[PDB]
């Protein structure tokens, strides 16, 4: 008796999903050479 | 832009022969310049005598001309004043004075070519900044 | 003290939670990485690669100087690299 | 709904942040923006 | 009934309109000496040769200053960190030319302010309070120590202490930025966070309590008269306030323990100012803000400027211009 | 009834577990001393000055005379290895005793043995433990003397001929010198104890301090506090903690100024030049340069009217000009050969400056203790290139921060100890509020 | 009981994150202002608008990344994605500074959204709306600095760029060009911000050291019940303490908490006004009496004259690289420099 998808659920993944994606992109950047 | 071979091509002697360094040598020269020389010669100036810089045009007018690999390699062994009149190994790091300047102790002949090459290449990349001082920072 | 959503502590200590997110979290991390390692991020956003700030014998900033020609001006600069 | 102990999740996620932050700090000394 | 015990009883009396106390026995005279010297010097002191170059700077009103430009000027660079009481000068004229008043004031004040902090402990003990208000006050006191004593110690001269004036204060900040890039130093960044955040939370706590005042007055009267000094029940509704702020953000991002809340209010700005005081004190030893000048270069090696390089251009213009007659050699090493 | 975040306060009346905490923590300190030296040694390169390499423990060992010869050149790195290994090994022994007493060993000691058990309010037992540690401390200062006089000596930056290790045969015993230092003002040109400038005074003061500490140990073992001492202090664990916090703070500020100004027990060969030193060396550098060109540096008037290279201090001494006028109290081995009775001798400057002095000045000028948090050397407007922050900046700033916070800890714990002892550290008794029983101020 | 009231029902449901009518405005704009800033600082250059690298992708760190202002040549263009400058090209839009207006404008409407939220929640919970009113101070600061200031100048270019070091550069620009520290409206703001921080610390300190003993633990936090009617610390003892330490003290709890609202809010409003003047170059740059004297009397020197020399240094050394569209070329000989340096 707990809904899974809620307004809360949307708020959270709206921030979490791009944050990890960005974190991966910023991680890759550390290995770029000039 | 990039570190093309034209950029990496510097004079070897007064006679006019040239030499093309590798990117490996250039980076080696920059690393050694920082280890042995930057504390006084950061950016191509001279903190302890600002009247003398490492601009290629300044080196060219030195006696022994120093705008070439040989001139620089010789200077790092037996440095002289700008006019060539007196040897200054006792107050300037060199292989001849590596007893008093202990950082010159472990520099090989190829290290000197790299250090020299970095000094000749860098004004080609940075222009006025090399030896210009804070005005161009 | 509660409005009905499942408690956070109850969720992230659950096994179903970590069965899904052990996949989604690294997959997102990998997707972001690839956006950079493929060079896609450069092309999407128009960010200069380390070799495309100046042309070889150039030390002038390619500065936009016109409001309505601004688009064509940047493309002019870009072709002066190609 | 409580299987994985919370402190386990806290420790592991904690070391996950430390890893990524230290990668970013390593990167200040290597590659782009390293002055070299 | 012994003369010394009666004196002790008066010094520590909780019935004095202003508490004296043993720390007060040192604070009252040192603060009066500092205050009196400051007023007179601000009004009538002659021009002081702060930088030791026989270039006297006019600080006082009667010598052509207004409230904004006036200052008691730091003592001469020729003196450095040497003690310069009055009785070490050949004359008051000499003492005035060399900036003697600045030393008299800052030493008496630092002492008196130090005893001010101890006096706060002392009365808290006589009144049966908890003792830690003086710990809050140690953040401004540490900050005053940094700009008047610590930074002078590290650089070797009171001539680089912060002037006792408004324009002098700005002179101090600009030069500190040219010489230490304080803006790029994390302890100043924490200090801004302590001081912005303290202003934020001051405003928040003020509007939340004011928002949940319990109706006790009519609209013709100030709502303030709904509180009587010493009443036992709270004058506002902390659950209504918590119910508003927990919804403005979300529930667990809001306090409903008043003791945690007010401790947070004390802790945030006190700690941020500790750091900013520590920033000044460690830049006194020239451990400077982050240097990112020329950190980004391209595949050839062209410098690719960032905002930090622009900052550096600004810093350079302050550098090459400060104390324009005072430097004979290329490096400004202190 | 303490919260987890004040959880070490649960150890206050558990003399057994509190012993484990102290001994285990002692293990951490010894461990860091061990690990750090080895880390420094593994990174050491002898052809570079120590201060170009972020070293703070190898210089402390070099100063004691180990590993170095004339001029501070490192001749043997084995003494460095030994100090780190033995420290490292010893930390396991302390670690062992520490986690034993904190987990397995008796929770409280006084039931087990009346010698090791203690009550904080036992003024006699407390002064006996103080006395034991005083004696240990006094022995500690005599080890420095022993090394100095019977085990190779110490590094002497002022030794003739560039500095050298030197056995100390005549430590200063004259109390007019030793305690004279305690009575110099801390202001410019005096510098209180920070001004100590020779190893004879350094060794001699430790004879004194060693004897005085041994004298005080037995004193506090044989006595109990007099009633004036009894009526003046709070007698509690937290109070004693607060007293030491004040002392550690005070000591931290002194260490700060020591490493910043003193070039004797912090030789500049190892630590780099001081701020005053480096600034003096710049003026020297351009004096040498300009006079080689023909400039008559004694008669050169600078823009302000003051001499460009040379001026007088306010008491008349010939000193370097420019902003370094503030630093004329600096004294260094590379500089003093130039000083005559009136300060810098113009005939020595014209005639007797040696290449080694030129070298030294150029070196110290370019290693001034200025640098960025990310270790970019030089003024804040300098470009990246030189990876350098002086050990003196590192050592001065760290210990100022620690000294400040321990002063805050002193205030915190001193006031709480007073409040607790009086019985209101937990708040005001509603039924018995002092102010409510006081007459109003007006 | 039609569609409007059914929506009203849903927007105002007690959920973990309250939505409300104001949410429709707030959440899209707040999320996209935030998203724009993280996007631009991760991936977008300032090469074509400024000649600066400004992203993690380019080698920058958290302190130097920025979403930079558009080129001076855009004037005050809205720089809409579909507008005449970028013409629907997202890549070109990024390179021309389109993310700056995107963030500034979506941020403006988010701040409206947020302040409407404070009104909305306050109305439903039944409290007075003073937290909303206090938020007027952040909004006045934002609009005067980010919008009104550049609109008075030649372009958005001279607004602050959204980044840590870029804001630092903004501070120093205002010192060298506007002599902003000399502005009495800034000084009032300083007094309000530092007065707020002081009030924040002194009030929290006082409450924590005038607590009533309401439990037995050495942790005094446990001994408070959010529903207790009684004050948790003594106002009478606190009034005595401060009267005797400082001379005066608060006696009215309501006044004291209003003052904490008043002080920092007023300060910010005052600083917003001076920035409006600086929009017009209406500076408090000089004191005319000082300059007349100084021009005639070369021995007259104050900290006022010393600071202007600094300002002149700042302007000459930073202008060429900070205003690149102006093609300032200052030969070495024209740069103002003191001796040796
Ligand atoms: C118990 C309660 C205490 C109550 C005491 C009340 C009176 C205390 C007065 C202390 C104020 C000290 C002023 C510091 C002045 C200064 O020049 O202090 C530095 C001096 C060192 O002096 C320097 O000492 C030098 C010594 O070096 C000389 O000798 C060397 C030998 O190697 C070298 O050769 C060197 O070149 C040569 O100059 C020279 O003498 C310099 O001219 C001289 O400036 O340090 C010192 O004496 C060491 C002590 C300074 C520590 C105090 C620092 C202040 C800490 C404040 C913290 C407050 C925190 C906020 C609280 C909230
Ligand atoms: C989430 C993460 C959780 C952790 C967060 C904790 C918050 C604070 C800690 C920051 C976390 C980042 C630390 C790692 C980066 C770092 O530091 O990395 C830096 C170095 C490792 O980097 C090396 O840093 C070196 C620094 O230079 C040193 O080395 C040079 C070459 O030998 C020269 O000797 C130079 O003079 C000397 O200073 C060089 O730059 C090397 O090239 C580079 O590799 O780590 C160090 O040093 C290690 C230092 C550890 C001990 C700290 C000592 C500092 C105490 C002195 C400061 C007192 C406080 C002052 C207040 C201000
Ligand atoms: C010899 C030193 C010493 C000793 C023995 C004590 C001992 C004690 N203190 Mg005091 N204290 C000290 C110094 C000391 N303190 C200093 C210098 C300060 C000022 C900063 C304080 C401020 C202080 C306060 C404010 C309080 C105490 C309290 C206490 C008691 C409980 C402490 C506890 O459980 O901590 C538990 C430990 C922690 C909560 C961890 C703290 C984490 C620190 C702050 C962060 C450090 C991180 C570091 C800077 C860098 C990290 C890098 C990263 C990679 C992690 C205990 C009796 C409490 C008390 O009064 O009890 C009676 C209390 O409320 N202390
Ligand atoms: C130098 C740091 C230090 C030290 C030595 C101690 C020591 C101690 N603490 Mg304190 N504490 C500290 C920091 C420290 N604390 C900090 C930072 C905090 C805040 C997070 C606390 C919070 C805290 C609380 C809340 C309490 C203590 C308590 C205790 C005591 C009993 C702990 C116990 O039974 O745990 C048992 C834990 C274990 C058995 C887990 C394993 C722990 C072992 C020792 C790890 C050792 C690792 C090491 C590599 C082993 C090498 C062995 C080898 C040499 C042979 C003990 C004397 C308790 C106390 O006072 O008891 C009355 C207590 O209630 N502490
Ligand atoms: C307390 C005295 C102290 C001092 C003066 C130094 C000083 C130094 N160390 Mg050491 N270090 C210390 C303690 C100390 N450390 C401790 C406790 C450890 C164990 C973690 C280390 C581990 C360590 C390593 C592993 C290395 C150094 C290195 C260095 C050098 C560069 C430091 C740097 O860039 O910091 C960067 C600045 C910071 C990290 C700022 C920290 C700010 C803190 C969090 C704020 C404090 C809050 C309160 C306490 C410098 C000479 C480096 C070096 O050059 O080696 C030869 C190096 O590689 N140190
Ligand atoms: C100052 C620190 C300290 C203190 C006060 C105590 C006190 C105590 N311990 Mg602990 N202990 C310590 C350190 C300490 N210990 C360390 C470091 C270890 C690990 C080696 C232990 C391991 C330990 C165990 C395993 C046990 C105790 C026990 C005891 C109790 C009785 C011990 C006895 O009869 O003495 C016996 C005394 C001696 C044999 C004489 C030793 C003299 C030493 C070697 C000279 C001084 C060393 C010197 C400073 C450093 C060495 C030089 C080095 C620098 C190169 C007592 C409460 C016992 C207990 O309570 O159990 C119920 C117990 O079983 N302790
Ligand atoms: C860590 C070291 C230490 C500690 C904590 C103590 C602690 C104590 N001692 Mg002991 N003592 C020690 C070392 C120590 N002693 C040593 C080594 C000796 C040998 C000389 C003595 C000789 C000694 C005697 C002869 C007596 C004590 C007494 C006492 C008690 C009262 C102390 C007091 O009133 O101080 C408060 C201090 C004062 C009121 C006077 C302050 C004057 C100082 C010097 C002024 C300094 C000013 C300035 C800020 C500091 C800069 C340095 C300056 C000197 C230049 C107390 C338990 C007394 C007692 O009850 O004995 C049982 C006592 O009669 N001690
Ligand atoms: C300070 C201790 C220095 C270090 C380290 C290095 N150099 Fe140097 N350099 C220094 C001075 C004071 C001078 C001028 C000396 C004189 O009287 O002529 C120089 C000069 C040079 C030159 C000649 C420049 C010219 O315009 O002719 C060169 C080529 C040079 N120095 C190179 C150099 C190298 C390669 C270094 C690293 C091994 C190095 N210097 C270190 C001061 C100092
Ligand atoms: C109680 C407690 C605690 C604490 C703890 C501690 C603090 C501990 C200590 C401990 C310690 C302090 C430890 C130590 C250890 C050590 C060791 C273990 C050692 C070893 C060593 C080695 C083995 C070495 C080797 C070598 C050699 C010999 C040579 C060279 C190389 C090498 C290095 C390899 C805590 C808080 C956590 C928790 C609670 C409780
Ligand atoms: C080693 C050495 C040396 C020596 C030294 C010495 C000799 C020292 C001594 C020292 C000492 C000898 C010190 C002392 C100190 C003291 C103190 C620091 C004090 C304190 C006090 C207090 C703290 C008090 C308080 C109080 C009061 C006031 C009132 C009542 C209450 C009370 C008690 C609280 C020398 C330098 C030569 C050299 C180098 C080395
Ligand atoms: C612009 C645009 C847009 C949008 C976008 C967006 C919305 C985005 C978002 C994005 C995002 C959303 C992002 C994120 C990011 C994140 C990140 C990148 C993070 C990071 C962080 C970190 C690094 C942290 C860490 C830490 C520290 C440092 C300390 C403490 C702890 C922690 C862990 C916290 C659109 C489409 C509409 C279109 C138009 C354009
Ligand atoms: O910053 Mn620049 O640095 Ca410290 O001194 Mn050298 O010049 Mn002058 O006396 Mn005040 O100021
Ligand atoms: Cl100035
Ligand atoms: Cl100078
Ligand atoms: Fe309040």
């Amino acid at each position: 008796s707990y809904p899974i998808f809620t307004v809360r659920w949307v708020a959270v993944h709206t921030l979490a999903v791009p944050t990890i994606f960005f974190l991966g992109a910023i991680a890759a950047m550390q290995f770029i050479q000039r | 832009a990039e570190l093309t071979p034209e950029v990496l091509t510097v004079p070897l002697n007064s006679e006019g022969k040239t030499i093309t360094l590798t990117e490996k040598q250039y980076l080696e020269g920059k690393r050694l310049f920082q280890y042995a020389c930057a504390s006084c010669h950061v950016g191509g100036i001279t903190k302890t005598n600002p009247s003398l810089d490492l601009r290629t045009e300044t080196l060219a007018l030195a006696t022994p001309p120093r705008d070439n690999i040989e001139g620089l390699v010789d200077y790092m062994k037996n440095p002289t004043t700008y006019d060539g009149e007196q040897e200054i190994a006792e107050v300037h790091p060199s292989l001849r004075s590596a007893d008093i300047f202990p950082k010159m102790r472990n520099l090989t002949e190829k290290d000197l070519v790299a250090i020299a090459g970095h000094i000749l290449v860098e004004p080609k990349i940075l222009g006025d900044k090399w030896g210009g001082g804070k005005v161009y920072y | 003290g509660t409005t009905g959503e499942r408690p956070f502590s109850d969720i992230i200590t659950s096994v179903r939670y970590w069965v899904i997110h052990s996949i989604t979290i690294p997959a997102l991390f990998i997707a972001g990485w690839l956006f950079v390692s493929t060079g896609l991020a450069y092309d999407v956003f128009g960010t200069p690669r380390p070799d495309s700030y100046y042309a070889q014998e150039q030390r002038s900033i390619p500065l936009v100087t016109d409001r309505f020609e601004a688009k064509q001006q940047v493309e002019t600069f870009l072709e002066q690299l190609k | 709904g409580g299987r994985i102990p919370l402190w386990i999740v806290a420790t592991v996620a904690g070391m996950g942040v430390i890893v990524i932050v230290g990668l970013f700090f390593y990167g200040a000394y290597a590659g782009l923006g390293s002055s070299l | 009934a012994n003369l010394w015990e009666r004196f002790c009883n008066w010094v520590t009396s909780t019935d004095n309109r202003l508490y004296v106390g043993w720390f007060g026995v040192i604070m009252i005279p040192t603060l009066l000496a500092a205050t009196i010297c400051f007023v007179i010097a601000f009004i009538a002191a002659p021009p002081v040769d702060i930088d030791g170059i026989r270039e006297p700077v006019s600080g006082s009103l009667l010598y052509g200053n207004n409230i904004i430009t006036g200052a008691v000027v730091p003592s001469s660079n020729a003196i450095g960190l040497h003690f310069y009481p009055i009785w070490e000068a050949a004359s008051l004229d000499e003492w005035l030319y060399n900036g003697g008043p600045y030393q008299l004031i800052i030493f008496h004040f630092l002492l008196g302010a130090s005893c001010y902090m101890g006096r706060q402990w002392e009365l808290s003990y006589r009144l049966g309070m908890r003792p830690w208000i003086c710990v809050a006050y140690s953040a401004p006191l540490a900050s005053a120590f940094a700009v008047f004593l610590i930074y002078p110690i590290g650089q070797g001269s009171f001539s680089d202490g912060m002037p006792l004036g408004i324009s002098g204060t700005f002179n101090f900040m600009i030069v500190f930025q040219a010489e230490h890039n304080i803006l790029m130093h994390p302890f100043h960044q924490l200090g801004v966070a302590g001081v912005f955040g303290g202003a934020l939370f001051c405003a928040m706590h003020g509007s939340l309590v004011t928002s949940s005042l319990i109706r006790e007055t009519t609209e013709t009267e100030s709502a303030n008269y709904g509180y009587k000094f010493g009443q036992e029940e709270e004058t506002y509704n902390i659950v209504a306030a918590h119910g508003y702020f927990g919804r403005l953000i979300f529930q667990y991002a809001s306090f409903n323990n008043s003791r945690s809340l007010h401790f947070f209010l004390a802790a945030w700005p006190v700690v941020g100012v500790w750091f900013t005081a520590l920033g000044i004190s460690t830049m006194a030893f020239n451990l400077n803000g982050f240097n990112f000048n020329h950190s980004v270069i391209d595949a050839k090696g062209n410098v690719i400027n960032t905002w930090a390089d622009i900052i550096n251009r600004a810093n350079l213009g302050m550098e090459v211009m400060h104390e324009r007659n005072a430097h004979n050699f290329p490096l400004d090493l202190a | 009834g303490f919260a987890w975040w004040a959880g070490n306060a649960r150890l206050i009346n558990l003399s057994g577990k509190l012993l484990g905490a102290h001994v285990a923590h002692a293990g951490l300190i010894v461990f860091w001393a061990g690990a750090m030296t080895l880390f420094e040694l593994a990174h050491f390169i002898p052809e570079k000055p120590m201060y170009e390499q972020g070293l703070i423990l190898i210089p402390h060992i070099a100063t004691l005379g180990w590993g170095v010869g004339p001029g501070g050149e490192v001749v043997d790195t084995f003494p460095f290895f030994v100090v780190g290994v033995v420290h490292l090994i010893s930390s396991a022994v302390l670690g062992f005793g520490g986690v034993y007493h904190a987990i397995r060993g008796p929770e409280t000691l006084e039931e087990y043995s009346s010698f090791f058990g203690y009550d904080w309010k036992d003024k006699n037992k407390m002064t006996t433990i103080l006395g034991f540690h005083l004696i240990v401390l006094g022995i500690g200062a005599l080890l420095l003397v022993a090394k100095a006089m019977f085990f190779g000596g110490l590094y002497d930056t002022w030794a003739p001929g560039g500095g050298d290790v030197r056995v100390i045969t005549n430590p200063t015993l004259d109390p007019r010198v030793i305690f004279g230092y305690l009575l110099k003002s801390p202001f410019g040109g005096e510098g209180w104890i920070v001004s100590v400038n020779n190893l004879e005074d350094v060794v001699g003061g430790h004879i004194w301090i060693g004897l005085i500490c041994i004298a005080g140990g037995i004193w506090h073992i044989l006595t109990t506090p007099f009633g004036w001492a009894r009526r003046a202090f709070i007698w509690s664990g937290e109070a004693y903690l607060s007293y030491s916090l004040g002392a550690l703070s005070m000591m931290g500020f002194i260490a700060t100024c020591f490493v910043w100004f003193n070039n004797t027990v912090y030789p500049s060969e190892f630590y780099g030049p001081t701020g005053p030193e480096a600034s003096q060396a710049q003026a020297m550098t351009f004096l040498i340069r300009d006079q080689k060109l023909g400039a008559n540096v004694g008669s050169a008037q600078g823009p302000t009217g003051l001499g460009k290279y040379l001026m007088r201090s306010p008491t008349g001494e010939i000193i370097f000009g420019g902003e370094t006028m503030r630093f004329w109290d600096f004294r260094g081995p590379w500089l003093e050969p130039l000083r005559g009775p009136n300060g810098l001798d113009l005939n020595k400057i014209k005639n007797d400056i040696q290449p080694w002095q030129e070298r030294r000045a150029a070196e110290y000028m370019t290693h001034a203790p200025l640098g960025s948090l990310n270790s970019v050397g030089g003024v804040a407007t300098e470009i990246n290139s030189v990876n350098f922050v002086s050990p003196r900046s590192w050592l001065a700033t760290s210990h100022f921060v620690l000294a400040f916070f321990f002063l805050v800890g002193h205030l915190w714990h001193a006031g709480r100890a007073r409040a607790a002892a009086a019985g209101f550290e937990k708040g005001i008794d509603r039924e018995s509020e002092p102010v409510l029983s006081m007459p109003s101020l007006d | 009981r039609g569609w409007f009231d059914i929506l009203d029902d849903w927007l105002k449901r007690d959920r973990f994150v309250f939505v409300g009518w104001s949410g429709i405005l707030l959440f899209p704009c707040a999320y996209l202002a935030l998203g724009g800033w993280l996007t631009g600082t991760t991936f977008v250059t300032s090469w074509y608008t400024h000649g600066l690298a400004s992203s993690y992708l380019e080698g920058c760190n958290f302190l130097t990344v920025a979403v930079s202002t558009p080129a001076n040549s855009m004037g005050h263009s809205l720089l809409l994605l579909w507008g005449p400058e970028a013409q629907g090209d997202f890549t070109r839009w990024c390179q021309l500074g389109g993310l700056w207006t995107f963030i500034a404008l979506h941020g403006a409407f988010g701040l409206i959204g947020f302040m409407l939220r404070q009104f909305e929640i306050a109305r439903l919970v039944g409290v007075r709306p003073y937290n909303a009113i206090a938020f007027s101070a952040p909004i006045a600061v934002f609009v005067s600095v980010f919008l009104i200031y550049p609109l008075g100048q030649s372009s958005w270019f001279f607004a602050p760029s959204f980044g840590v070091a870029a804001i630092f550069r903004f501070l120093l620009f205002f010192q060298g060009f506007h002599n902003w520290t000399l502005n009495p409206f800034h000084m009032m703001g300083v007094a309000g911000v530092l007065g707020g921080a002081l009030l924040c610390a002194i009030h929290g300190a006082t409450v924590e050291n005038t607590l009533f003993q309401d439990g037995e633990g050495a942790s005094t936090f446990r001994a408070f019940n959010p529903t207790q009617a009684e004050e948790t610390y003594s106002m009478v003892t606190a009034n005595r303490f401060w009267s005797q330490i400082f001379g005066i003290a608060f006696s009215n709890k309501r006044w004291l908490h209003f003052f904490m609202l008043f002080v920092p809010v007023t300060g910010l409003w005052m600083s917003a006004i001076g920035v409006v003047g600086l929009a017009l170059n209406l500076r408090s740059y000089d004191f005319i009496s000082q300059e007349i004297r100084a021009a005639e009397d070369p021995e007259f020197e104050t900290f006022y004259t010393k600071n202007l020399l600094l300002n002149e240094g700042i302007r000459a050394w930073m202008a060429p690289q900070d205003q690149p569209h102006e093609n300032f070329v200052f030969p070495e000989e024209v740069l103002p420099r003191g001796n040796a340096l």
